[PDB]
């Protein structure tokens, strides 16, 4: 059994600045869930893994922060795959139960 | 059961006098001017005899049609004179001149002086670490003309700590001064002060109470009863400290078993569970909370300022200074500078270690002493000696650093202006030496 | 059956300044716990170690003295708030000392 | 007697105008007020004007050379209505939060004019 | 695959593409059987080899 903290929401909006060589990149990343809404100051390599797999605003998006890992569980309820916003804490610890056999 | 705080109550007996028949022309006075209290006696003994506030009012009454005056400790008789109490500082400097003027009147009167033609006694003064040309001028223009004195000297008051645990003037060690409005850390080389490597962090106790304030008035906006600056300062004074390591603290300083034991509540003067609640643990602590009681609408609980309010000399980004804190000064002092590449410590810097003094009044708050030492011993290389003194009451050492000046008469006359310099040199000339500030310039 | 010896340097990186004479001749690395700090020498090969785990100023390493294995177990907490969000994990301070030594 | 208690100690504790105190020759002046805004910065101008002059000196220990300098470190961040360590910032007022309830409950429907008063603590307005 | 698609004065075009299949392992396995530590002989016995 191991603990893992992860970030899961809806994006906003995604401000990303780039200089005439792209040097050093800054950005801003607004997210939310049903109860709260924030704000984020952003790093060059989340701006990176960020641009690659390539979010949108309305994506439904999880991050794992320690191993910069973010997968696109889908788009939400806006029509204008199809999954409900999250509910609760953006940041969440979930308790994962591994069973791992012994030939492996 | 929540206790009941109250404005600290007024002295009965007003403070007397020295008999006038032990007063002696030749000894030299000692005042300690700081901020929040005045500090003065004359050189034979080793305590001071008059401790009194800095503070004056001029009481007007009705039927003498007289303005009457009362300083110090003769502030502490009424309360509506407690609280028309006016000090002659508006922040470190002095503004006004007439109310100092008329409160060394004062002290000298209740020292037991019967003078003519001025004061016959040298004085023995303190000064804040780089000071204006106005203060100097204006201090040797009120002393050299008004009180007729032989002769002055200066001083900064970390120094004059450092001279009275090290009365040898030529030991060498680090000094750090938590004061009513600015905190100090001043390196000393071979017994003279380096005002060059010297930082200061514009906070002390005065901002702290202040910031108590602010945080009281912003948890419970719609409080009925208005407190003064006293009951706010005793909250400070008797429940508040400074925390081991400050992030491991705020993660447990909400949970119900903590809260059960580190839970202060202190109550005004007048005449869906909530167990899963962080605010209302926060606002209410641990205990149900009746809304419509008379006695719980009077209530303060003080749960996560008591290791917040001292925090801010380690960490003044938090009370809106961008300055650095004690450690990080010390970080550079001790390992970037004096000779000291890092990772290789130089003998000074070994000596500065060895010798580490905490003084002024704001270092009365519990775990102050361990905090610094975990911290040095956190930044130092490994089996370096580290050694911090802290004396038993630190609020009094400037004025026993004035005794030990005063009693050794070898290294007194280095620091003395007399009448003569003053006048052949004007107004604009320091004297420099070991204990006191340097020139301006190179 | 073999008697060794375990040697371990563990902590924050504060120094990492290399020297050359396009070759480096040596590094000399600064390490911090929670009971002070200890700087050390190495040898090119281990800076090489060093360059290959991406070692940079503020990163938990692990270094062992007699085979030279280095290990980056993460950025320290002091450096946490550089930014908001961030692709690294932050690992505390060791508790005890730099240096250790068993049989 | 409680009205007849202070004048006892301003009957003893007067001084009259020619103070036994003081020295003979007084010739005092008038004094501006000057409060402790201006004073840093007439020094400033000084140093300033002292300066410029050397110009056409390297200073050594003043008021503005002692003071501290900023931090290098990144500076810590916490949750302006608790105090405990910040997760989140909101978009709107710019105010540091610790979780859902707080936000929920004083960060979203509090009057405008209030974010001004929880950021002059740490001198963020 | 599982890649980085888009749901619709330059572009970026990163490579991205996944395999649908995870294979999960506990942080465990991982410190303990093949990372060096305090409490293990991986670095001691590669060399004694």
């Amino acid at each position: 059994k191991e603990e893992t903290e992860l970030i899961e929401g809806e994006v906003v909006e995604i401000q990303i600045d780039r200089s005439i060589t792209g040097g050093h990149k800054q950005g801003k990343l607004t997210i939310k869930t049903t109860d709260m809404e924030t704000i984020y100051e952003l790093g060059n390599k989340m701006i990176d893994g960020l641009t690659k797999e390539k979010v949108l605003a309305g994506d439904v998006i999880s991050i794992d922060k320690a191993s910069g890992k973010i997968t696109k569980l889908g788009r939400s309820f806006a029509r204008s795959r199809f999954v409900q916003c999250p509910e609760g804490e953006l940041q969440k610890r979930k308790t994962v139960v591994h069973t791992v056999s012994l030939h492996e | 059961k929540a206790v009941v705080i109250d404005d600290p109550p007024l002295r009965q007996t007003p403070e007397p006098f020295d008999e006038q028949s032990a007063y002696n022309p030749q000894s030299p006075i000692a005042i300690d001017f700081g901020s929040s209290k005045l500090r003065a006696g004359f050189v034979n003994h080793a305590t001071p005899t008059h401790i009194f506030p800095n503070a004056l009012t001029k009481f007007r009454d009705r039927k003498l049609n007289k303005n009457f005056t009362f300083v110090g400790n003769d502030t502490l008789l009424d309360q509506a004179v407690r609280s028309q109490s006016r000090s002659p500082f508006d922040g470190p400097f002095v503004t006004n001149w007439n109310l100092t003027e008329e409160i060394l009147d004062y002290t000298f009167h209740h020292l037991g002086v019967v003078p003519d033609n001025g004061i016959p006694n040298p004085i023995l003064l303190t000064e804040r670490l780089a000071t204006v040309q106005s203060q100097r001028t204006n201090w040797y223009q009120i002393l050299f003309e008004t009180y007729n004195v032989p002769g002055v000297t200066f001083g900064i008051d970390s120094l004059f700590s450092f001279y009275n645990y090290n009365p040898s003037g030529n030991k060498t060690g680090l000094v750090i001064s938590c004061g009513h409005e600015d905190t100090n850390v001043i390196p000393v080389v071979d017994g003279a002060g380096i005002l060059t490597d010297a930082k200061r962090i514009n906070w002390g106790g005065h901002q702290a109470v202040d910031y108590l304030n602010d945080l009281m008035a912003l948890k419970y906006p719609y409080f009925p009863t208005k407190m003064s600056y006293l009951q706010y300062e005793t909250m400070y004074k008797d429940y508040c400290y400074v925390s081991r390591n400050y992030d491991e603290d705020i993660e447990k300083i909400l949970t119900l078993e903590n809260l059960d034991t580190n839970d202060v509540v202190v109550e005004a003067p007048f005449t869906y569970d909530w167990r899963n609640s962080i605010l209302h643990l926060f606002l209410r602590g641990p205990r149900p909370h009746d809304s419509e009681n008379i006695h719980e609408q009077h209530q303060m609980h003080l749960n996560v300022e008591r290791i917040r309010v001292p925090e801010v000399i380690f960490q003044p980004t938090m009370g809106g200074q961008d300055q650095a804190g004690i450690c990080e000064l010390s970080e550079t002092i001790l390992l970037k500078k004096f000779g000291s590449q890092p990772g290789k410590l130089s003998q000074t810097s070994i000596d500065m270690v060895n010798n580490v003094l905490i003084t002024g009044g704001n270092a009365k708050v519990p775990g102050l002493k361990e905090r610094i030492v975990k911290e040095f011993t956190g930044f130092l290389p490994t089996g370096t000696n580290i050694t911090v003194n802290m004396s038993s009451d630190p609020s009094l050492d400037a004025w026993k650093g004035m005794a030990a000046l005063a009693r050794n008469e070898e290294q007194y006359r280095k620091t003395v202006i007399s009448k003569k310099e003053y006048e052949e040199y004007g107004p604009e000339y320091i004297k420099e030496h070991k204990l006191g500030n340097t020139k301006y310039f190179e | 059956r073999i008697k060794e010896t375990k040697e371990v340097y563990e902590g924050e990186v504060t120094e990492l300044t290399p020297e050359d004479a396009k070759t480096i001749s040596h590094v000399i690395v600064g390490l911090k716990s929670a009971k002070g700090t200890k700087t050390l020498r190495l040898d090119p090969t281990i800076y090489e170690s060093i360059q290959r785990e991406k070692v940079s100023i503020g990163d938990v390493i692990y270094i062992e003295a007699n085979t030279g294995a280095v290990k980056r177990v993460g950025r320290s907490d002091a450096y946490a708030t550089e930014f908001d969000l961030e692709t690294e994990e932050y690992v505390p301070l060791p508790k005890g000392e730099v240096h250790k030594k068993k049989e | 007697e409680r009205l007849l208690f202070l004048r006892s100690v301003g009957e003893r504790n007067e001084i009259g105008f020619p103070s036994r105190f003081k020295s003979a020759h007084y010739k005092k002046p008038t004094r501006r007020h000057k409060s402790a805004r201006q004073l840093i910065s007439d020094e400033n101008k000084r140093i300033n004007a002292l300066l410029t002059k050397a110009n056409k000196l390297v200073p050594k220990a003043t008021y503005f050379s002692v003071e501290a300098p900023p931090s290098i470190r990144p500076a810590k961040k916490y949750c302006d209505v608790t105090g405990l360590k910040g997760f989140y910032k909101s978009p709107t007022n710019n105010i540091r939060y610790h979780n859902a309830e707080i936000y929920q409950l004083i960060v979203k429907p509090m009057a405008p004019g209030v974010d001004q008063e929880y950021l002059k603590l740490r001198g963020a307005n | 695959t599982t890649f980085g698609k888009t749901t619709s004065k330059f572009t970026d075009l990163i490579y991205s593409s996944r395999n649908p299949i995870k294979y999960s392992l506990p942080r465990l396995i991982y410190e303990d059987l093949i990372l060096p530590n305090y409490n293990n002989d991986v670095d001691i016995a590669n060399k004694l080899k």
